[PDB]
């Protein structure tokens, strides 16, 4: 299965994943193909945001959707 | 036009563990199973998907999900270049390709994309062609499939992606492969860290070995 990710400036990848998989693998999946560390990705569909312990179909995510790439910026 | 009409006739996947010969259908994922041995592997790479916790690779950061490991050049990372820069690499290397729809071409019944896909439709499967929307200067077909077009032309020719990263792909790409967090050593300028990583890469990092390629 196929989904989509993008961020605000409109870059957009895709990603192979099942169903199953949690949000923290889909985070792993965004680090391998983009760098970006997990602990610093917000990733969020149709405005709820998606936590890292639950899987795609908790939020009932299809093929071909497309989920939001948010960085977080944390204080020294 | 021959890699065009290559690229949209029928094409055969063959299983790599046992070699039995399909005919590819268009419309799924990148994730295959053969029906003959039940292996699963890529259709753009031909290396095996591990269910989670199966994975023989040490050091492997996506070890608790269903995964293969890819190369560069596999479809799998790019897919998601431009059609611009996927056309840069065939350029820089002159290999033609078609921005434009084949000489004597039949039109499509609705409108759009003419790769035909199996689809989902109710209650089974049904042959159809792509009908999403197809830019000029995409030879007639859609976003997605016209990548996939010049994905095969450049794989065909051996050609290494790595040549066009900037230093973040580089970087990212070293990580990927080599699983270290690379850095400018002291006294190493930009230019000549950028240098370094595209060459440490090449040299211990090959393309696709189960890609078929030409002569
Ligand atoms: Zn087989
Ligand atoms: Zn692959
Ligand atoms: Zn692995
Ligand atoms: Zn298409």
């Amino acid at each position: 299965m196929q989904i989509f990710v993008k961020t605000l400036t409109g870059k957009t990848i895709t990603l192979e994943v099942e169903p199953s998989d949690t949000i923290e693998n889909v985070k792993a999946k965004i680090q391998d193909k983009e760098g970006i560390p997990p602990d610093q990705q917000r990733l969020i569909f149709a405005g709820k945001q998606l936590e890292d312990g639950r899987t795609l179909s908790d939020y009932n995510i299809q093929k071909e959707s497309t989920l939001h790439l948010v960085l977080r910026l944390r204080g020294g | 036009a021959q890699g065009l009409a290559m690229y949209l006739q029928e094409n055969g996947i063959d299983c790599p563990k046992c070699k039995f010969s399909y005919a590819l259908a268009r419309g799924g994922c990148m994730h295959f199973a053969c029906t003959q041995c039940r292996h699963q592997f890529c259709s753009g790479c031909y290396n095996a998907f591990y269910a989670k916790n199966k994975c023989p690779e040490p050091n492997c950061r996506v070890k608790k999900s269903l995964h293969g490991h890819h190369p560069r050049d596999c479809l799998f990372y790019l897919r998601d270049w431009t059609a611009l820069r996927l056309q840069k690499l065939l350029q820089d290397n002159n290999v033609m390709f078609n921005t434009e729809p084949p000489a004597g071409a039949r039109a499509v019944p609705g409108g759009g994309c003419r790769v035909i896909e199996q689809k989902e439709v109710p209650n089974g499967l049904r042959d159809e062609a792509c009908g999403k929307e197809t830019p000029a200067g995409y030879a007639g077909l859609c976003q997605a499939h016209y990548k996939e077009y010049l994905v095969s032309l450049i794989n065909a020719h051996s050609l290494d992606p790595a040549t066009l990263y900037e230093v973040e792909e580089l970087e990212t790409a070293t990580e990927r492969y080599l699983h270290v967090r690379p850095q400018p050593l002291a006294g190493e300028d930009p230019p000549a860290y950028q240098a370094r990583l595209l060459q440490k890469l090449t040299e211990e990092v090959p393309l696709g070995q189960s890609i078929p390629r030409r002569r």
